[PDB]
């Protein structure tokens, strides 16, 4: 609607529907009925038509060509195709993120940390794992408490 | 439609010019 | 001084030698004493046998020279190569031991040539030494 | 289990291929049971 | 070091500032006008400035000469209220 | 040729003299460093500009600096 | 002699001709002591 | 020897690297033997007289040959069916086949087809005969002899300036705002009012006519009473025929907006009023700074007196008038840069608003004249930034730059090139990733799965300045809005008619595929200026070489020591960044290209579709579109697109060529130049000659530079065959 | 500062530079850079010592 057609009533999409289903029937056509070809063949099809269905009953919107369209701005009637995503994506990267430099940190304050980089800790290293369900809350903490930011003058720099 | 006395004056004012780049040329490597 | 009737280590022949530009600009030799006949690689390719006594030989680079001289003082036990260089006058030069003693061991008499009185960190810079003759040092 | 083979085990490439597969299973599982999920669902 | 001295022109002072305000001389020719006079006039020329546009929002193909220059205040205005700022904090 | 140049940080570990392939670098006496000795750059002219002495240098920034200038047949090392 | 000429009269000149020329020159002045 | 006179050096070096880098530093007159900053100021000013009146002559020479082998006259009777030739072929190796395929001018013997548009051009200006086209020639050969004379003049003793002279900032920029692009605009606006308009309404108006022709009925009259409106009465109809008097106006002032309807082009009384509006905006401009008079500003004060008073910049912006006017490398940095965005802009401008008669028709001409200016402005941009470099290894002085804008950048380089980096790996990861994405699901026979953004943010933007394609209803495509209703009776009724008229460049409709390579130009332009701003910014030291500024700007290396330090001059930055620039513009022109030739054959839905996988460029565009030019020639005869095949094919072999020098490095050569020179000196025969330089291997710095040549020279050959004979061979 | 304490680089040419160090030993004898500093991090050279003198170093807390 925003500036396209909604794809469940869009004779482009049912069009690519309607081809993809005839490519899979023409290749059906070849072999015997209840054969492993046949049934994954029957099977193809079934996928390929709840996809359609499916896409279509979404929401999404589908040009001229035919293919559904994301509209990323910010738009909260799309909010699936790009802002939901994004944020599972920033959860599990901060996860990572977050894990990684606790760990790098603990192997800091060892006996041999270059020995715990290339041979892990893997307890303390799944303890790290578990502990980044919270990490938004746990780096402000760190943020706030200085123990995240370096100061300018402790941090090795090249002469100008 | 371009005549050859034409033709003539540009190869001339064309020569000014090469004795002129010369001269600038000469007064650069310097 | 440098001795030209010194023999030579018996080499077969190599293309590695010196060419035109030893008799035009510079011939450096190198002059060495060995207790036995052994065998040794020449810097510019094969293998050569040493004489027992003096060995005199011609090279066309002073790095060749010094890398033989390397070789002896490291694979062998010899270290009283000296290293001289020819100009087409006649006009042999002394080089390595230059005072007598090899440069990786102080000795008395040297002179510093190019110590700086100060770390790196204090050169001046291109702006400061522009349409001057002030040196980045 | 022997200790030595135990840190060999943690050594990194061992971890990265076995995380990496696992992951990698993950995702394909995902994928197997929720396919052609190009949005979420809202 | 070399370098040939950088020409400058005529009666070029020193405007560099870390004071609160810069130092009037900022304002060349109207350094010596009050901070009330800059208040009025930014006010007037702000005024005179928005009407001058309003008279001239829906352009015709015969606008007004007087109406054009008067436009020109608005944009004028933005200076002398800086004007205005300065001079209040430099003792005027 | 090019301009090698020695500076106060020099420690007199003398690796810099030992890893010249010509003989561009030797050992003189020095009050500043506890070995008493200093790199100096008396054949210059011999310089190929490998910075081998530059390689064989253990302080933080270089005692040893060769600077690469005009090209001669000695500094090219042509043997031709 | 016409315009038509100038084109073959000069293109050899330009192409084979003042290139010549301008190498030996060149030439003689980069090698010279 | 003495041939590089300006280094002893090089003067006294045995081998070919004299010869060489003799070549290399002829220019580079800082580092030439005692070089003063007078004599430095004084052989720029000379050289730049001569850089002028070898442009006159260029352009003289265009003149001349269009004038001489030209069809000018029979192209301005139907311009739309004739194509314009640029000069005559004479070639000895040329064979009949191909002195028949290449008449195709009508003219009679071979020629070449300009796709500069210098016909289109000067056509608007006002030229018609060829004897306007030789007269214009004369005077451009008269003004390159007048710049070379100037150039030979003021290097004499007596004539040479002088630096205070040089360093007056504020009476060159006063003279260049006012006099160099004001009243050369106005003069301009003069010729489009004078000649330009009567030329293009069917009266002949010159020398001999311009004295005793008004320009207008009412004369100046109307200036000089204040009813300037008398001239934007009657304007040309929309039936004008360009050069003839049918559908003329009398108008020679206007702002209609838009398109001339047959023309395809800006009305040139819109351009008329362009030209004298900014012509006075310049000249007021020309009049800030402070001369001779009492009037005016002083840019060392401004720049001092700039400096906020909450001090996130420092000193703000003292010390910049000394740094600037005593670095000339700073000077040609900022105007390299803005050059380069003038031409991009130029580019984008004359392309979405044509302002030439009949150049939108030139399919081929609109192609090479884009891809041309994008590439200049490419360069311009690699060059500001290597002479940014060059300014702060030479020219930066800390100590006078203590603390303000300069030592602020210097001060937070991490910063800067840390988050330069993260940028161009975020925007590199995700379009890379959408467009495999889309590859392997278009291969897998599932498009429906493709991740296709809409840019609805450009799509509103086209809707605000007045598309109603896009269902937006935002500023001028809203018939309610005060944006609409404020120009209503000046320029936008010709204005959205030539917006949503889809017979124009103006706005094309974009859509997902327009969004992907949108984003590799984003990623080109980011990973780009990362690269030279880390040169830039690293060249003084880093941690590995912190001593670089002594070592200058474009030494080879640091040696083996430290891990290595191949690549760590700024010299070496500005050759990587020209791979990339290359490879940025070459995105850049392969999408207008793509875009414009689909529109142009109607098949507009081939790039909404194939847009969105690599696969579809390699397929739709590159092989469906190198069909023509590799046809040029074949085994069953040739066509005059034999010689783009032929410099395609030149292209990829120059290109190739450079790959040697950039993968194989010197001491491979340098030990089999030896074995070469003891073959020569022991064969008989052949030891009767000698050199009399030593035969070396190329210079490490020498030899990046000469494969970095090759390589711009493949790319550009390549990609200029390809644009121009694809473009001839499909329309 | 004494023998076995944490000093940071204040030398701007350093690898080390604003970074911290033990010291290893402090020369009386009146060498130019009498303090010698031990570092965990080596540099490119592969070293992770150097002499400094009394003005380049600063203890830390
Ligand atoms: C751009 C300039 C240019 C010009 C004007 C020419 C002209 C010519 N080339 Mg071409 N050529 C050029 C560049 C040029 N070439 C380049 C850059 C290359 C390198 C790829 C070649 C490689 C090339 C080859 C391999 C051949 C030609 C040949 C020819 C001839 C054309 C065919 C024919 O039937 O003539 C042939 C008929 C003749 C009667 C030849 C007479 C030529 C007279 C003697 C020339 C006078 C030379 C002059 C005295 C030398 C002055 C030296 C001074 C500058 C120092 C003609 C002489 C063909 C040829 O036969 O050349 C001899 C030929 O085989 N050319
Ligand atoms: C008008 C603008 C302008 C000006 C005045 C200068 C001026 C200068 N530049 Mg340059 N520069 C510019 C634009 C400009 N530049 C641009 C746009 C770039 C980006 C590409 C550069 C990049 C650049 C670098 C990286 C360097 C300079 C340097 C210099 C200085 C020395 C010039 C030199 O060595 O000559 C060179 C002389 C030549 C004859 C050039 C030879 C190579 C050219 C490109 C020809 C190759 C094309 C080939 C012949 C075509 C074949 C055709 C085919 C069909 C066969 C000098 C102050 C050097 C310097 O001194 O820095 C401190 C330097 O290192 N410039
Ligand atoms: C490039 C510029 C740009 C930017 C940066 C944004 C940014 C945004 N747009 Mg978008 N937008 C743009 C251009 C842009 N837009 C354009 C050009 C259009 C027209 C084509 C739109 C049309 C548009 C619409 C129609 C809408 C947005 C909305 C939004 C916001 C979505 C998130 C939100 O509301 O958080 C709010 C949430 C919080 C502050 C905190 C939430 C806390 C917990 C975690 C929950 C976001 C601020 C939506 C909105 O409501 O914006 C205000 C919205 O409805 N935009
Ligand atoms: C299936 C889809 C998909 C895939 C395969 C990837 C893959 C990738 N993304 Mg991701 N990304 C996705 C969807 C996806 N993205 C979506 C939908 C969004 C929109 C929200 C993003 C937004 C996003 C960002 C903002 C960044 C990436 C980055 C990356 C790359 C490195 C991630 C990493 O190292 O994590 C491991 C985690 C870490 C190393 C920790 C530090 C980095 C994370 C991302 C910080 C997260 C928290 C932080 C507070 C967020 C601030 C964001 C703000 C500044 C904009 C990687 C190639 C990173 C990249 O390209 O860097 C060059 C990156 O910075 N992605
Ligand atoms: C710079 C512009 C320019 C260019 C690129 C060309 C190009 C050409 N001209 Mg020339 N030509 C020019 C200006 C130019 N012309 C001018 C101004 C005139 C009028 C005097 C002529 C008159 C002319 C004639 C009569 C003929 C050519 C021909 C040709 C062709 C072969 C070269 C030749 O014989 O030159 C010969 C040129 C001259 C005798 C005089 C003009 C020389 C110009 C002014 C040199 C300018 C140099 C430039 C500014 C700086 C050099 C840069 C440096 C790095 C090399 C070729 C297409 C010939 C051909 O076969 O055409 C199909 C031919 O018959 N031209
Ligand atoms: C297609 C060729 C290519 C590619 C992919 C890259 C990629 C890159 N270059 Mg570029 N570069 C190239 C050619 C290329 N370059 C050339 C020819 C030159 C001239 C010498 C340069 C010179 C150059 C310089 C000088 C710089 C870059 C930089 C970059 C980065 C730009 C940011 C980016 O896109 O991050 C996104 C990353 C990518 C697109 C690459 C990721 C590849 C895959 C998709 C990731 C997944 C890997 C996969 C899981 C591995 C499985 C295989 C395994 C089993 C073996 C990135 C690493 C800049 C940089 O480092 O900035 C951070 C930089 O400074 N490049
Ligand atoms: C297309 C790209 C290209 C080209 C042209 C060459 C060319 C060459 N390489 Mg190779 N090389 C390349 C890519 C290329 N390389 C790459 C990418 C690498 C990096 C891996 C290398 C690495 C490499 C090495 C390590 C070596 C070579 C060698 C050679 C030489 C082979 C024998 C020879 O001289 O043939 C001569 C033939 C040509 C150069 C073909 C083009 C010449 C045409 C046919 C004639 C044109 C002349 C024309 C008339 C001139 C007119 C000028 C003017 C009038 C306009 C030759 C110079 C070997 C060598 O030198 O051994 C002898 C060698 O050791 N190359
Ligand atoms: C869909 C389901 C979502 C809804 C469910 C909501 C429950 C969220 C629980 C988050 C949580 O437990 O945070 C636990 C963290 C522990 O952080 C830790 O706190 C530590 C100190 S202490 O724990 O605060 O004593 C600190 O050192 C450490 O770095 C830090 O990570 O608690 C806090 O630090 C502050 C909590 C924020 C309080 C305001 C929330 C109001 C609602
Ligand atoms: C019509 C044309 C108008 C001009 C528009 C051009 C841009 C204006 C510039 C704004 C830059 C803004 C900016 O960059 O400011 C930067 C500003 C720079 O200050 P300086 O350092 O020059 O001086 C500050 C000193 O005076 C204090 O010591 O520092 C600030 O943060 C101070 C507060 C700014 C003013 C705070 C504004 C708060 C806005 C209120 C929220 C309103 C929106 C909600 C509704
Ligand atoms: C035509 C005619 C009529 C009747 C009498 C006459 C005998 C004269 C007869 C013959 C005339 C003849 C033979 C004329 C010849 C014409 C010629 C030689 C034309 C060539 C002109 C060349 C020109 C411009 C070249 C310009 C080059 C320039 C700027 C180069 C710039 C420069 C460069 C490249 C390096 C640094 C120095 C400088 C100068 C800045
Ligand atoms: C006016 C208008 C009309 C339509 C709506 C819109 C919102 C667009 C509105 C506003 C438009 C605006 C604000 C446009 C902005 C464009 C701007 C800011 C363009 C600037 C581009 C900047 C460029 C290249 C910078 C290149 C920098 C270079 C080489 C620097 C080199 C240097 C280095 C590396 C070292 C020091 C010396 C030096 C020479 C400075």
């Amino acid at each position: 609607v925003a500036g396209l057609t909604p794809c469940k009533d869009s004779k482009d999409f049912q069009r690519r529907l309607d081809g993809s289903v005839k490519k899979l029937k023409t290749r059906l056509a070849k072999y015997e009925k209840g054969t492993p070809p046949a049934l994954a063949l029957e099977k193809q099809i079934e996928r390929t038509q709840a996809r359609f269905e499916r896409y279509g009953k979404a929401g999404l919107l589908c040009g001229t060509d035919g293919l559904p369209h994301l509209i990323t701005d910010g738009r909260w009637s799309h909010s699936g195709e790009f802002v939901i995503p994004g944020l599972f994506f920033l959860y599990i990267a901060g996860w990572i993120g977050w894990v990684g430099r606790s760990y790098v940190l603990f192997a800091r304050e060892s006996d041999k940390p270059t020995e715990k980089e290339i041979i892990l800790d893997v307890p303390a290293a799944l303890s790290f794992v578990s502990t980044g369900f919270i990490w938004p809350v746990s780096a402000f903490k760190e943020f706030t408490s200085g123990n995240l930011i370096a100061d300018e003058s402790e941090i090795t720099v090249s002469p100008r | 439609m371009i005549s050859d006395t034409q033709i003539f004056v540009a190869l001339i004012l064309a020569l000014v010019s090469l004795v002129l780049a010369i001269r600038l040329g000469t007064a650069l490597y310097q | 001084t440098l001795n030209l009737q010194i023999p030579s280590p018996t080499f077969e022949g190599s293309t590695g030698g010196w060419l035109r530009a030893a008799e035009v600009e510079e011939k450096y030799a190198i002059t060495w004493t060995s207790g036995k006949e052994q065998v040794f690689e020449m810097p510019t390719g094969g293998a050569a046998i040493m004489r027992k006594g003096e060995n005199l030989l011609y090279l066309a680079r002073k790095e060749q020279c010094l890398a033989l001289g390397t070789q002896l003082k490291t694979g062998f036990k010899i270290t009283d190569y000296k290293i001289y260089r020819i100009f087409p006058s006649g006009e042999v030069q002394y080089l390595h031991p230059k005072d007598g003693v090899f440069p990786e061991k102080v000795n008395a008499g040297r002179i510093g040539v190019g110590n700086v009185s100060h770390s790196i960190g204090k050169n001046l810079n291109p702006s400061q030494i522009k349409f001057t003759n002030k040196s980045f040092n | 289990m022997d200790s030595n083979f135990l840190k060999y085990l943690s050594t990194a490439p061992v971890l990265l291929t076995v995380w990496l597969s696992f992951t990698a299973g993950l995702v394909i599982e995902a994928n197997r049971f929720f396919p052609d999920m190009l949005y979420f669902p809202m | 070091a070399g370098y040939s001295p950088v020409p400058s022109p005529d009666n070029t002072k020193e405007t560099y500032w870390e004071t609160k305000a810069p130092s009037s001389q900022v304002l060349g020719i109207g350094k010596d006008v009050s901070s009330g006079n800059y208040i009025v006039a930014s006010v007037v020329a702000a005024v005179v400035g928005a009407a001058c546009t309003g008279q001239c929002i829906p352009l015709t193909v015969s606008p007004n000469p007087v109406f054009i220059l008067g436009s020109f205040l608005l944009p004028y205005s933005w200076a002398l209220h800086v004007a205005a700022w300065i001079q209040r904090n430099n003792g005027k | 040729s090019h301009a090698v140049k020695v500076y106060d940080t020099c420690i007199g570990c003398t690796q810099c003299v030992r890893a010249c392939p010509c003989d561009v670098l030797e050992m003189v006496s020095w009050d500043g460093c506890k070995a008493g000795q200093i790199a100096s750059a008396p054949r210059t002219e011999d310089c190929i500009g490998c910075k081998r002495c530059e390689t064989a240098c253990p302080t933080d920034f270089l005692s040893v600096r060769v600077y690469l200038g005009g090209e001669t047949t000695r500094s090219m090392g042509l043997a031709y | 002699m016409t315009a038509a000429y100038l084109p073959s009269i000069l293109v050899p000149l330009i192409g084979l001709i003042f290139p010549g020329f301008v190498m030996g020159f060149a030439f003689i002045y980069i090698e010279q002591e | 020897t003495k041939f590089p006179k300006f280094s002893q050096a090089l003067a006294q070096d045995p081998a070919t690297r004299r010869i060489w880098y003799g070549l290399a530093t002829a220019h580079d007159f800082e580092s030439h033997d005692g070089m003063t900053e007078e004599n430095l100021y004084q052989k720029i000013f000379a050289s730049h007289f001569g850089h002028l009146a070898i442009i006159f002559l260029w352009t003289s020479g265009n003149l001349f040959h269009v004038a001489w082998q030209g069809n000018f006259e029979q192209w301005v009777l139907n311009p739309l069916k004739v194509k314009p030739v640029a000069h005559a072929i004479w070639d000895p190796h040329f064979g009949q086949p191909a002195v028949k395929a290449f008449t195709k001018g009508g003219v009679f013997y071979p020629v070449n087809i300009a796709t500069s548009g210098v016909y289109h051009w000067w056509y608007t200006i006002g030229m018609r005969t060829n004897n306007d086209l030789y007269a214009g020639s004369l005077f451009l050969l008269f003004l390159s002899g007048v710049f070379l004379f100037a150039g030979w003049l003021h290097l004499q003793p007596k004539f040479r300036p002088g630096l205070s002279w040089f360093k007056n900032n504020e009476s060159r920029l006063n003279h260049h705002l006012s006099g160099l692009f004001g009243f050369s605009s106005l003069a301009w606006a003069g010729h489009l009012i004078h000649i330009a308009i009567p030329e293009a309404r069917g009266q002949h108006v010159g020398w001999d006519n311009f004295t005793k022709t008004l320009p207008h009925p009412a004369g100046l009259t109307p200036f000089f009473t204040g009813n300037w409106s008398l001239y934007a009465d009657n304007p040309d109809t929309a039936n004008h025929i360009f050069g003839t008097s049918e559908g003329s106006g009398s108008a020679i002032l206007t702002f209609l907006g838009g398109f001339h309807p047959q023309t395809q082009a800006l009305w040139l009384t819109d351009i008329a009023h362009h030209h004298l509006a900014i012509g006075v905006v310049f000249i007021f401009a020309g009049h800030m700074y402070r001369t001779n008079w009492g009037i005016g500003h002083s840019l060392k004060e401004i720049l001092d007196a700039h400096r906020p008073p909450g001090g996130r910049l420092g000193a703000g912006h003292k010390g910049l008038f000394e740094t600037i006017t005593n670095s000339l490398h700073f000077q040609l940095g900022l105007a390299l840069a803005s050059i380069g965005v003038i031409t991009s802009l130029v580019a984008q401008h004359m392309y979405a608003l044509p302002a030439y008669a009949f150049i939108a028709k030139d399919y081929t001409t609109q192609a090479a004249l884009y891809t041309h200016h994008q590439y200049i402005a490419g360069f311009l941009m690699v060059g500001a930034f290597a002479h940014g470099a060059i300014f702060f290894v030479r020219d930066y002085d800390p100590e006078q730059n203590k603390n303000n804008v300069l030592a602020r950048m210097l001060e937070h380089k991490e910063a800067i090139i840390s988050h330069l980096s993260w940028v161009s790996l975020f925007l590199g990861f995700h379009t890379l990733g959408l467009y495999i994405h889309n590859d392997v699901v278009v291969a897998f026979g599932t498009p429906e799965k493709q991740i296709l953004v809409e840019p609805v943010f450009a799509q509103w933007i086209q809707a605000s300045s007045g598309k109603a394609l896009y269902g937006f209803d935002v500023l001028l495509s809203s018939s309610n809005s005060v944006a609409t209703n404020a120009s209503n009776n000046i320029w936008l009724p010709g204005w959205l008619d030539a917006i949503n008229s889809g017979k124009n460049s103006l706005f094309l409709p974009i859509g997902p595929g327009d969004f992907l390579v949108h984003h590799a130009i984003a990623l080109g332009l980011h990973t780009t200026a990362l690269i030279l701003v880390k040169g830039a910014l690293d060249a003084r030291g880093s941690k590995l070489m912190p001593d670089k500024k002594d070592f200058g700007y474009s030494f080879p290396c640091d040696g083996p020591g430290r891990g290595g330090t191949c690549d760590i001059s700024a010299w070496d930055a500005f050759y990587l960044s020209m791979f990339w620039m290359l490879n940025t513009i070459g995105w850049v022109t392969f999408y207008w290209h793509w875009k414009h030739v689909t529109i142009w054959q109607g098949n507009a839905g081939q790039f909404n579709e194939s847009s969105t996988y690599i696969m579809g460029w390699l397929r739709d565009y590159l092989w469906l579109n190198s069909s023509p030019l590799i046809n040029g020639y074949n085994p069953f005869g040739m066509n005059s697109l034999a010689v783009w095949a032929w410099m395609f094919l030149f292209g990829h072999l120059i290109w190739a060529t450079g790959f040697m020098f950039l993968i194989s490095w010197r001491g491979y050569w340098q030990e089999l130049i030896e074995t070469l020179a003891w073959a020569h000196e022991r064969t008989p025969l052949a030891n009767l000659v000698r050199w009399k330089d030593k035969p070396v291997a190329l210079s490490i710095v020498q030899a990046r530079l000469v494969g970095l040549i090759h390589f711009t020279v493949g790319y550009v050959f390549t990609y200029a065959a390809f644009v121009i004979a694809s473009t001839t061979g499909k329309f | 500062v004494k023998r076995g304490s944490q000093v940071r680089i204040l030398r701007k040419e350093s690898y080390w530079y604003q970074d911290v160090g033990t010291v290893a030993t402090i020369d009386t004898s009146g060498i130019r850079y009498p303090v010698v500093v031990r570092f965990e991090k080596v540099s490119y050279s592969g070293v992770n010592t150097n002499n400094f003198s009394l003005d380049e170093v600063v203890e830390v807390v």
